[PDB]
């Protein structure tokens, strides 16, 4: 497992990218340094970033206001960012299945008027609210039916054809169209998580994984920002800094355990907080390329 | 999912081809136990049949054996109903297993519970019995085999046929009662779970056999369809034979005449007339001891 | 509305004769009666005449034999009898499918064995126990899957065929074969009811027929033994007679009146219990020819 | 039942075309009651709507009357949903409906209600609305009629520009103040529910009839696509006219310019532009009188 | 550190006041009938009802719940669920332990971009806890380079709990513990 999205950066196949991390754990960033990436790596497809945090943080990460129309970021003619409002008790997955409903709406309606198509979009999560919970109900329900048809055959079909398989076979159609909604392909859907090497921040990643897993949604990308690295750093010192990464290590060796096979891509911590194109850019490297703070350290005490 | 997993499959029988038996064990567990924790079953149970059939192939008995119990807990987990596809997997599984694996009898317990609980019969699934039989007697556990095969299906009555055939010549010194040691129980035990068929199978191919080889006299003896291989030396033959009819007429009137006239052999199979009388004449007075 | 049963006795599309009546109210009388009218009438067609009371009234009402092995009633080649046991919580509807689905085993395995195939089967209703509960069952699951169905169409069905009205018409196809099982046609199937002019019989007969309308199963024959018609009868006298009559009448105006548009034959009342072919087909001619207990007095005093 | 309903159908209008409306209404009711009992609505449903259809168009209006009643109590009963079919079987009943009938309102009522009842429509369902409005101006419940009209479908507006044309025409004495008593209506009310399209075009079927009876003094003035029929002696519709387009640039220096030009008008309309001003200025001031 | 130990401090209260309604419904026209064929049962309930809620609120001066977290969004999230879990037991909460905090622009011998970066992350959130919780013991803590271990050197980090740290002053008692 090579700690970088190089294999998903290059990617021409995939046409949806998930991109999750409560905690404020840097969710933002992460999501626009995955959209560069792919786009700069593949200028013969159009992309797309969507966010729905109404704190409109692709606005205040590029320098650029983005609204419901999806805009083409400046100096790029193939990343575009979408910043939409995915909102302006009894039955599961309904209220679910209409919010994404209506973000796909905003999606077929900015690639009509201008754009024509992405081949790929890049989804910034939400901060909160499990978006993704109606990723599990179209399986429930159909299974449902399959229990309700069988058994719905009385000793026969004998004679329950006298008095009246076409109901075992569309079901399975039913039954296969709607896991293949949810499976979309793990070659042409993903989801990549967002953390930091912190307690909370892994229980939160950990059940994360668990709610996606459970919508059988693939998911082997795992960003870890904020790193301190403060061994290599050439201008040593400051024990309040060693100490803080000592901890970080702690935990980042839980991450590496307790997700052998999975792309635990390691980010380095950055003096101030990356914003405009050009710093996120060049921040965005690390995702293809390992970041190592004993000679990339200038990149970093670079973007500061 | 679907392409995700067939991937790493190949890197842990990377990890088994090089060595690395703990890692690919370790790996593969904690991974496994992800799906199971999000109820996503049909996964790991690919994944653990998987790894488990890999483990076997490579003389891992310790691993293969561990894996196999783990993805029956998952089968009664996931409430895996027994059918085609779930007793596939483990006789895809036992047929990789060492005949002297020390966890042996354990496994194939644990395989053979999950189909009585998963299905309509008291003892398991009949073609898995068949699967099971066969790997049991790979471990010399004979007695075992043969509870299993006489539970099987037609390939166990064949291989039932040959465990009694191989163990009567193995008999340095033959003798007239035993012949009727082995037969007897291709009889009694098909009689018992009234698989007529069978018993009359049984019988045919072990008599042919022991005609073909101790070349006894006999003469075959035809009644309204019926025959009775007449063995001018073994008596204990006879009787048998015609207690197998007997029960097919249910007629309490010929039970007891044919008890009556071999009032040895009534004493030697008291206990197993007195069943045969139970559930092919309705007989509840227990067995007068003749002797 | 001719108060007979003409035209379903001499109808020859009919094929599935129901008859109920709960309260020892000559069900088994009329069963025989209907069976008997409709065999003499279409002597081109196979009838048979099924009772699961295990009492065994149709043995006992002809006077022979009958077991779960359909037989010729002496004396009649177009008449047959069966006599089976319905039986030698969780969900709705299946016990009940179970219970019908083997008497009609044993109706197809008489069919072959003999008897080759009867045109018309005159069901003998239990005594006790709503055998037709499963007469809604279907239609009931059925529409839950309507429902089931079409609320599974979140936005689109834009963007959930992008990720996967085949079940909009399978759902449809496999509800109007259900519904039609259960309609069985009015013109192949019908119910007829059976009672008497007396407070506890309308109670259950009211219901009878409301449990059958909720089956969406045709009723229009109410069936009125025991009837006096004291005021008529040549050799009058006895109040004890005419008082029974009195009541009797009071009723049976609740039931021209409850039952406007209903086939109400009254049949008369006879000394003694009516057994034997004979007294049954003299008894049963009144289902064709409404009775007169001034002209038909005769046969009445005949059975006696 | 399918085929027992059908034929008692033509045994009640059997009974109705000869003279035994008592026996028809009674026996279809206690029937059509026991369907309800079995909750067979559906078969009711169909019952009672054809028995009303008949007794309507015999001239019965009590039982008829009687019969949308009681249909309407399933419709609630049954729960049904606001549809087409749902919608057409009352639309069908209403066009029998004699204009004079002395429950129009009330059967009219019902009818709105369950629609809004039964679907996203504060006021009820449109098309309903359509049919609804005819039958209350059939018996000269014009009042009644505009309302629904206003709150109807295209063809509605139709019928409200005819109702409102008809009126204007009605008067004996004509005035400058008089065409815009009427043609004010079309303007505030679908102002209000904020259906600039039916304003548009009520405006120009008015405005055209109003040039073709009257021959008033005009010249039509175009500017970037608008068009503003200036009337020489029709002071109150140029306003009209004006006020409608400044809605629709929905800003609040052009709404105050046109106020402070006519301010006898805006006084005559004080509250009718409070609203407007609030809608589609964000005006939260009360309107000072200016007289 | 897991587990809502506090669960069962609802449950009393719960079920009991379900008792009430029990109890009064039970009380068909009357008493008068209902005297005839047999307040007892109005005033035990009620000598039951207390001495259950005594033993939830337990005295706001005899019991007390202090909460512990720091400036950071995971764990006021953390935190502000906690605190509604024990107001829903009715039980006493005042006092909010944020430890691991920098103010590191005090300490003598400033410097450091990573460590001035990260306490302007934690000043953001802790005026969220100085406005979300005006009424309440908001204790701040100061960050220690190691882990405090040993009655020692947690009695003298224990000393800020009495008296307010101050980063000016008591930098020394700090970098005493590294
Ligand atoms: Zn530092």
């Amino acid at each position: 497992v090579e700690p970088n999205l190089h294999s998903l950066i290059t990617s021409t196949t995939h046409k949806w990218i998930f991109v999750g991390g409560k905690g404020g754990v840097g969710k933002t960033t992460s999501s626009c340094s995955i959209a560069i990436q792919m786009a700069l790596s593949q200028p013969n497809k159009q992309f797309l970033l969507i966010s729905t945090d109404p704190a409109h943080n692709l606005s205040d990460a590029f320098g650029e206001k983005f609204g419901k129309d999806a805009r083409k970021v400046t100096g790029m003619n193939n990343l575009s960012c979408m910043e939409i409002d995915p909102s302006a008790g009894s039955i599961p997955g309904i209220d679910e299945a209409l919010s994404f409903m209506e973000v796909m709406k905003h999606i077929k309606r900015q690639e009509q008027g201008e754009g024509e198509t992405f081949d790929t979009v890049i989804f910034d999560t939400a901060p909160t609210g499990h978006t993704l919970r109606f990723l599990q109900l179209p399986n429930t329900l159909s299974k449902l039916l399959e229990k309700f048809g069988e058994i719905t055959n009385k000793l026969g079909p004998m004679l329950n054809s006298f008095m009246g398989i076409s109901g075992k076979l569309n079901e399975l159609k039913a039954n296969v169209e709607t896991i293949r909604q949810q499976f979309t392909d793990p070659d042409l859907t993903t989801f990549v998580c967002v953390c930091i090497s912190e307690f909370l921040s892994l229980y939160e990643t950990e059940r994360l994984i668990q709610e996606l897993i459970s919508y059988d949604m693939d998911v082997n990308s795992i960003i870890v920002n904020q790193l301190l690295f403060a061994e290599n750093d050439q201008e040593h010192n400051c024990k309040r800094c060693q100490a803080r990464w000592k901890m970080q290590k702690k935990y980042l060796d839980q991450i590496d355990e307790l997700y052998e096979d999975f792309h635990v891509v390691k980010m380095p911590l950055c003096a101030g907080e990356i914003r405009g194109l050009n710093n996120l850019t060049k921040f965005s490297q690390f995702l293809n390329k390992e970041y190592n703070p004993i000679t990339d350290g200038k990149v970093i005490y670079e973007l500061e | 999912m679907g392409a995700k997993l067939a991937k790493t499959l190949q890197r842990f029988e990377n990890k088994i081809k090089a060595g690395d038996y703990y890692e690919a064990h370790q790996t593969l567990r904690t991974i496994a136990n992800r799906y199971v924790r999000s109820k996503s079953y049909e996964h790991a149970i690919e994944l653990i049949s998987q790894g488990a059939l890999s483990f076997l192939k490579a003389k891992q008995g310790g691993s293969g054996t561990d894996l196999i119990f783990y993805l029956l807990e998952v089968y009664d987990l996931a409430e895996v109903k027994v059918d085609d596809i779930s007793v596939a997997r483990l006789v895809r599984l036992i047929a990789e297993l060492d005949p002297s694996e020390p966890n042996l009898k354990d496994v194939i317990t644990g395989m053979n519970n999950w189909s009585i609980k998963f299905s309509e019969y008291k003892f398991g699934d009949p073609y898995l019995h068949n699967t099971i039989g066969s790997k049991l007697l790979e471990g010399d556990f004979v007695y075992e085999a043969e509870r299993y095969f006489m539970l099987g299906t037609h390939d166990s009555m064949i291989k039932y046929v040959d465990l009694l055939w191989d163990w009567l010549c193995q008999v340095d010194d033959i003798e007239d009662s035993t012949v009727a040691e082995f037969f007897s129980r291709l009889v009694f035990n098909y009689l018992f779970i009234s698989n007529i068929s069978f018993a009359h199978e049984s019988k045919d191919i072990f008599l042919e056999r022991f005609i073909e080889k101790f070349h006894p006299k006999y003469e075959k003896i035809d009644k309204n369809g019926y025959e009775i291989v007449f063995f001018e030396d073994y008596s204990d033959l006879n009787f048998l034979q015609l207690l197998l009819i007997t029960c097919q007429t249910a007629d309490a009137s010929y039970f007891l005449n044919l008890k009556n006239h071999y009032l040895d052999f009534s004493q030697a199979y008291k206990s197993e007339l007195e069943f045969l009388g139970q559930e092919y004449f309705n007989i509840v007075a227990p067995k007068q001891t003749n002797f």
